[PDB]
């Protein structure tokens, strides 16, 4: 939860494929109804939502990058990836992976984020 | 609670056949009868029929026993306690005398000696 | 005189309430089938005859997305599966080291490095001396961590593994959910009614109808079907956020068979012959399959895009050719079938006139698992014995678990891509007529009467 | 003819009023059968309750049941009601509940939404319950220190 | 002398109706000492319940019996006979059940042969006791509407 | 105004036998609230009871509180005072129990000390009440064997 | 009461079973100073002294 360990290539040549991983510690991955999403942020403009792989898989990501974009989830080894295909310099950003849990049920031991 | 919304007005020479819609809403459209009524100009006005939206019986006048044909329409259900639902009415044959103004109603109690008395009315509609 | 207070009890008052239910298994004891059965074999036989009360004149709001059934039942799966693996063979000193070669498809067959050889020099005890055997592994269930064809099976650094026991079986039985006494069931009969909103046709059950609980994550398989029209499942916000669910009125039949010949082999691992696994195939190299009929698939998509643009509300370009994924569990149709678990290729029921036509039957292909990672989180992975001989199971496929690409595009996109849905949707799709209610039997009612009397 | 179990819980209060026992005997024969343990005693002697929790999950919702049964007696008994399914009391009907005549409520509205529109001052009618019989109480208690 | 616990299982039916406060007996304090748990609450805290499901399953018989007793007590609550043991009722006796006269009955016969003659008619007898009532829930009704 | 839940357990005898219903509640509202399952039916399943048995030590501790409430139930219904929560009886008091009048026991008594003193003949007096109600058993024997 | 340790552990020999399993104390960073800690002097006499 509080410790998602980021790792990857900080220097990426164009054309090439960016792959970055994200590991998580409080085991809260194989709790149900957890969205884990990567999100970048270019300098000076706001926020943007890459895409976002669900409890069960990966549904969705942006329309955007949608073919050019694939976020993989290593259940066992407590991981989750994104890849990026022909990095351009307009995709040279902050990348963060985030983590948000949506109930339908609102039926659990304590209230989520 | 209840609303009884009517057809719009029409007038057609004696002779052909019409019908009046009743549409209602805000209560149980299979829990109270629907009676149908005229108001004679020139003379008293004269309860024609009543029908059970559910138990489907008809219980006519007899100064309408064979020139009348009831429908009710199946209710659809809205809220846990409220339907909504159409009532028709039919008249076989026209005349000039069967000019004057109509009006829908439902039942007042469920149960009871006073099931299918007229309580909640439609605003009326007029005719030839 | 005046108006006085009544006490009533026994009235006719429920309110919604979410109660422990309890599981019932049919009442043949299952002698046919050889041993239990999702460990349901010990679990309360059902009534002779079950008492069904219409309830005339009452219309109850329903919520199956809201019902907690689904959440029970889900608990229930998840624990009874744990239950069931806990006292087999855990296969933890079998992660050693394995030198693999690829080994050839056949000529028939696209050339894959598929089916790997493996050789273990793993030592058991000191008897053993670190024997060599070798096994067959499908090219999922292990990693080429090391260069040079060094390998070990995949997950070992993560976690642990177990072997489901090969007596215990994984096929679905009918199983009626029962209320205790002062709660109850209402069932919703409508059959064109919706999943949610009020239902002018109740009854109430002591217990429900025989719910079969099918492991599936793309197509729904051997549930009911709605009757007249098909029935499309949404939330209310309906705007690419939710789980499409679809019920079909006719079901469609797939038939899927594995046609490798595999044996039995590496036997006593433990004290005493614990493990199962895969000899050499016997005859031809064949891949597994799955055919469904294409006229009836055609037709069947014609009608969903139809009763698509029905619940939409609105004319709008509905395509299916594509089709996302994330891990495996959603570009795959996962199931299982005979105690082997398949993962098949979907793409071509989701294209774009995919048909001509090309064949009397769409053929789907299916790679298999023996390692799978249903409801084992992060800790506990299970191994699915091998199973001798030929493998063919006929399914009947009554539903589907859909996702939307909802857009702001003026009407422009819209696409439908089949989403690999946790198993509590496969739940809601048969708890959707359900519902536990808990009676409140005081009422207190003025009728102008009084106990003057005392005693 | 008996419409059956919660058979008329559409139907005019006074008619379920009549058909109470029906209602009554779900509390007892869902739990005859499950008590009865007849075709539990020798399925896998207790139906396997060493290391099945479910067992004893299932257990407590038998308990569940049995408790609430308790709670509706008890509230019969500290109302003087215990051994009468109708029973008229001392309590004055004080008009702000519901404002309805009795022929509009008996014979034109069901139990169910009688209790949604009641379900606001549940809680106040019970408490003249509970004190209304105090007055009894106080009867008995000029009777005692004669 | 009260001839004990079930004393007069072999006694005519009359002596037996006078000894019922006997058999009633064992029905709470069979279950007083055990819900005690006085002699329970020392040993060895709760007598180990921890990887022990007999000690749940003991737990699963004790529920078994108040179960039992609260099917007697919904029967007599049901029947408006809660508060007393012997209640006499609206139900006429029909003869095809038993054409034996009340002193060949009463001073010839006991408790369990009569129980095993009649084990055939009780669902009806039942039917009956939980119908009649409902001809008093209507007298309320009358009461009830005006 | 209601002094709340034992409020009266320092007052007079008098005072407490108004205040009844006030300690009655607390054998219902106790068991309500745990029954209703309501707030535990989310909180991770059944508050996991499995590799947990404080869940089902808990919930023992649950039916020790039912089961008592059964045993005075029973009490009140062998007496023929199911119904109410004051009843006069048919014993005649023995003096041999206390010699204290009347004024002396209701007006500068408490029902602690009152109980702590009779707690030696309280089963003799349960037994007289046990046996008084045997002659009402035999008053109805007679009007049953005519 | 202050209770304080001032070594800087760290974390090593991760996995012992299959996975990483078991956490260990890796080099101190900075100074070796052993565990302490203070109470007021003034108080604890005077707590003392009531006591
Ligand atoms: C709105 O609410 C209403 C009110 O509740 C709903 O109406 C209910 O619908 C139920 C389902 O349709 C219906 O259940 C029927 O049960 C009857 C009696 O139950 C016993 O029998 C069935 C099997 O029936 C067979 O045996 C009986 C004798 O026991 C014979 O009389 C029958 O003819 C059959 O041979 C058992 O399953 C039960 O466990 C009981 O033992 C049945 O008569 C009836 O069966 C017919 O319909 C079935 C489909 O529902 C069908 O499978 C069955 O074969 C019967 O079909 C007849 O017609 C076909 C025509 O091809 C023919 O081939 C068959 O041979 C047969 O003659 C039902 O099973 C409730 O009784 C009913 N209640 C009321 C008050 O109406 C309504 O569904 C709901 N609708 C919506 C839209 O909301
Ligand atoms: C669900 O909700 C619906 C609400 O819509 C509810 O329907 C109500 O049902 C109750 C009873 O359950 C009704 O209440 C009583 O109805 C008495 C009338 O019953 C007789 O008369 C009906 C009308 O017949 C008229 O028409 C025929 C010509 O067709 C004519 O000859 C008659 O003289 C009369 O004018 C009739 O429908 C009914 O049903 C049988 O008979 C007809 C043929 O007549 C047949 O077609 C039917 O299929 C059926 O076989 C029956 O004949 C009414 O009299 C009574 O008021 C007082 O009178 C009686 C004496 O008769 C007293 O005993 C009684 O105590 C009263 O003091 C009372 O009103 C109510 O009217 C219904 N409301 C409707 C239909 O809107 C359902 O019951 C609900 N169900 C549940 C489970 O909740
Ligand atoms: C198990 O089953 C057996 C069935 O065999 C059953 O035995 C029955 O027991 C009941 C009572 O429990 C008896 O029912 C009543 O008996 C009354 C008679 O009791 C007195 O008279 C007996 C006969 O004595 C005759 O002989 C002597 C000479 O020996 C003579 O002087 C007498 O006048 C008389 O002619 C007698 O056996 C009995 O026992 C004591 O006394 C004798 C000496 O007399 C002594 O030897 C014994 O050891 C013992 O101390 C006693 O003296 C009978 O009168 C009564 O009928 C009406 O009359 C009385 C008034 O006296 C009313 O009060 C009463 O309400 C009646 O209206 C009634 O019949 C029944 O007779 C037994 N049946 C037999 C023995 O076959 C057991 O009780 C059963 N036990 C259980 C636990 O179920
Ligand atoms: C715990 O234990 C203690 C025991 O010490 C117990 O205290 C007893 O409480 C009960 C009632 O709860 C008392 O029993 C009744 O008391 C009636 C008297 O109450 C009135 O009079 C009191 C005396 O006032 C005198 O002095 C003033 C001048 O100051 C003078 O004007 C008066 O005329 C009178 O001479 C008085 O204290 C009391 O309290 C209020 O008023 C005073 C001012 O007067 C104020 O200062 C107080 O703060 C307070 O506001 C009140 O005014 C007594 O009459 C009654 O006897 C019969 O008469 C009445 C009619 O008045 C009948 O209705 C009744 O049924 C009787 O037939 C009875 O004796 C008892 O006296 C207390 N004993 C004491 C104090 O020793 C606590 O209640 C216990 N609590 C619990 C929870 O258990
Ligand atoms: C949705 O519903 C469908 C409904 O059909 C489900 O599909 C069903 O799945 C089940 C379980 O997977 C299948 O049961 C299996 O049937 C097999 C049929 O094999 C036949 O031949 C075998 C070999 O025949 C030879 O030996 C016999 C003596 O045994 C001789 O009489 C014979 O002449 C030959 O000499 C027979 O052994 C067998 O009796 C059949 O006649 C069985 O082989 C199979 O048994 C295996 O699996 C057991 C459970 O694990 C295991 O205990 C056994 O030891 C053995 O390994 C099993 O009984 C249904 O056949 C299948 N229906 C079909 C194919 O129509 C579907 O699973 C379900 N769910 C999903 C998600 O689709
Ligand atoms: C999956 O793959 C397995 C292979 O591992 C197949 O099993 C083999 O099946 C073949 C048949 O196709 C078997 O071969 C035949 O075995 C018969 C039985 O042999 C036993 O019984 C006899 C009689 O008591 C003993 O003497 C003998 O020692 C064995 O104990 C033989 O009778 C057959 O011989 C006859 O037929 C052949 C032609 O088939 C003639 O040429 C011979 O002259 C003779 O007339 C034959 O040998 C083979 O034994 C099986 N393997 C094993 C290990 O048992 C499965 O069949 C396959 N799966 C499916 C579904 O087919
Ligand atoms: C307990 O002991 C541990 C040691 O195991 C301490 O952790 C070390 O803390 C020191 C700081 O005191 C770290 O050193 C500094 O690291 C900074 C971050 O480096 C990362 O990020 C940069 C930027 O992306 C990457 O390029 C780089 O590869 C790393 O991934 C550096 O930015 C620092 O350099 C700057 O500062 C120094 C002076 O401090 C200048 O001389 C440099 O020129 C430069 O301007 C610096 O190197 C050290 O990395 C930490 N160790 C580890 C293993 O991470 C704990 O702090 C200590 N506990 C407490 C409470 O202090
Ligand atoms: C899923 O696919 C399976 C196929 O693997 C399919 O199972 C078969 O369904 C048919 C129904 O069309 C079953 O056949 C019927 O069975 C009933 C029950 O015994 C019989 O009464 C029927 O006989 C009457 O009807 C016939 C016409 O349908 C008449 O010709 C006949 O004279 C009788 O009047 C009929 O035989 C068949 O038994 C099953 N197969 C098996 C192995 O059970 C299933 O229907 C598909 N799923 C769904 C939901 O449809
Ligand atoms: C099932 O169908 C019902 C009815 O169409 C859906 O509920 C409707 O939702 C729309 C949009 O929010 C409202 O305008 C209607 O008033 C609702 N009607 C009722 C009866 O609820 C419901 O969302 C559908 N459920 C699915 C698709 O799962
Ligand atoms: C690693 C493996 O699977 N098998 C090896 C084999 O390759 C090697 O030649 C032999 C020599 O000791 O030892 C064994
Ligand atoms: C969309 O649906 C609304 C409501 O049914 C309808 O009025 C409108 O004409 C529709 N528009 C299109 C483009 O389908």
């Amino acid at each position: 939860q509080v410790q998602l360990q980021e790792s990857g290539p900080g220097r990426v040549k164009p054309s090439e494929t960016l792959s970055l991983t994200c590991a998580v510690s409080d085991d809260s991955f194989g709790s149900s109804y957890f969205y884990w999403s990567w999100i970048r942020q270019a300098p000076g403009k706001g926020l943007e939502w890459i895409g976002y792989i669900a409890y069960s898989g990966g549904v969705r990501y942006n329309p955007s990058l949608s073919s050019r974009v694939t976020i993989s989830r290593n259940i066992h080894e407590r991981q989750f990836y994104l890849r990026l295909t022909s990095m351009t310099a307009a995709d040279t950003a902050v990348y963060y992976c985030a983590r948000h849990c949506e109930d339908d049920y609102g039926y659990y031991s304590a209230a989520q984020s | 609670q209840g609303q009884l919304v009517q057809s719009g007005a029409t007038t057609t020479k004696p002779g052909s056949s019409v019908k009046i819609s009743c549409k209602t809403s805000g209560y149980r459209f299979n829990f109270y009868h629907i009676n149908w009524i005229r108001q004679t100009a020139g003379r008293g006005p004269e309860w024609m029929g009543w029908i059970s939206p559910y138990s489907g019986d008809k219980n006519l006048a007899p100064a309408f026993q064979d020139r009348v044909n009831m429908t009710t329409d199946t209710e659809v259900p809205v809220t846990s306690f409220t339907s909504t639902g159409a009532a028709y009415m039919e008249i076989r044959n026209l005349t000039s005398d069967d000019t004057g103004t109509y009006f829908c109603a439902k039942g007042l109690l469920r149960d009871g000696s006073s099931t299918w008395l007229p309580y909640l009315w439609g605003q009326g509609t007029l005719l030839t | 005189e005046n108006l006085w207070v009544t006490v009533y009890y026994g009235v006719p008052v429920w309110k919604d309430a979410e109660t422990t239910l309890f599981c019932a298994s049919d009442a043949k004891a299952y002698e046919t089938k050889k041993h239990n059965v999702w460990a349901t074999h010990c679990c309360v036989p059902t009534d002779p005859n079950p008492q069904e009360i219409h309830l005339e004149n009452v219309t109850e709001e329903f919520n199956m997305w809201k019902n907690n059934m689904v959440e029970q039942m889900h608990e229930d799966i998840i624990s009874l599966w744990d239950q069931s693996l806990k006292p087999c063979v855990k296969l933890t000193p079998l992660c050693v080291t394995l030198q693999c070669t690829n080994v050839t498809n056949n000529i028939t067959d696209d050339m894959r490095g598929e089916l790997k050889n493996c050789s273990f020099n793993m030592t058991t005890e000191l008897r053993d001396k670190k024997q060599k055997v070798y096994s067959l592994f499908y090219r999922l269930d292990v990693v080429q961590i090391n260069s040079n064809k060094e390998y070990r099976l995949i997950n070992c650094n993560t976690s642990a593994i177990t072997q489901a026991c090969p007596k215990v079986s994984f096929e679905p039985i009918p199983i009626h959910y029962c209320a205790p006494a002062g709660f109850a069931i209402l069932k919703c009969k409508d059959k064109k009614f919706n999943g949610t909103g009020p239902c002018p046709n109740v009854s109430t059950v002591q217990c429900t109808h025989g719910i079969k609980p099918v492991v599936s994550t793309q197509l729904l398989l051997n549930g009911s079907l709605a009757e007249e029209e098909v029935i499309i499942r949404s939330e209310n916000i309906t705007n690419n956020a939710k789980n499409i669910l679809v019920q079909l009125n006719t079901p469609v039949q797939i038939n899927c068979t594995r046609p490798n010949n595999n044996t039995v082999k590496s036997i006593r691992i433990g004290p005493g012959q614990w493990f199962y696994y895969t000899g050499d195939i016997i005859g031809d190299i064949r891949q597994a399959h799955c055919n469904v009929s294409k006229a009836t698939w055609n037709e069947t998509l014609g009608k969903v895009v139809k009763q698509l643009r029905k619940h939409f509300g609105n004319n709008t370009i509905i395509r299916f050719a594509n089709s996302s994924g994330g891990d495996l569990e959603v570009t795959t149709h996962s199931f299982n079938c005979g105690g082997e678990f398949f993962y098949c290729n979907t793409s071509g029921l989701f294209n774009s006139t995919w048909i001509s036509g090309s064949n009397d039957s769409i053929t789907l292909p299916c790679r298999i698992k023996q390692i799978i990672n249903m409801w084992q989180r992060i800790g506990q992975a299970m191994y699915a014995p091998p199973i001798q001989g030929v493998i063919r199971c006929v399914s009947n496929i009554t539903g589907l678990i859909l996702t939307r690409d909802g857009g702001s595009t003026n009407s422009t996109t819209e696409t439908f891509r089949p989403g690999g849905g946790d198993m509590r949707d496969n739940w809601r799709s048969e708890l959707y007529k359900y519902k536990v209610v808990k009676i409140e039997p005081l009422g207190v009612a003025p009728t102008r009467c009084k106990r003057r009397v005392v005693g | 003819v008996f419409l059956g179990f919660l058979g008329a819980a559409g139907s005019t209060m006074g008619a379920a009023s009549m058909t109470l026992t029906v209602q009554a005997r779900n509390l007892l024969s869902g739990i005859v059968q499950q008590q009865s343990n007849l075709l539990r005693a020798p399925e896998c002697q207790q139906h396997l309750l060493k290391d099945t929790h479910w067992g004893i999950k299932q257990l407590q919702a038998r308990v569940l049941a049995v408790e609430h049964y308790l709670r509706d007696q008890q509230l019969l008994g500290i109302w003087g009601c215990s051994g009468k399914l109708i029973c008229c009391t001392n309590v004055p009907w004080n008009s702000s509940w519901s404002n309805r005549n009795l022929s509009e409520i008996w014979d034109n509205m069901t139990w169910l939404q009688w209790d949604k529109e009641i379900s606001n001052y549940t809680q106040i009618i019970y408490g003249l319950l509970e004190e209304s019989q105090n007055q009894q109480e106080k009867n008995e208690q000029d009777l005692l220190a004669l």
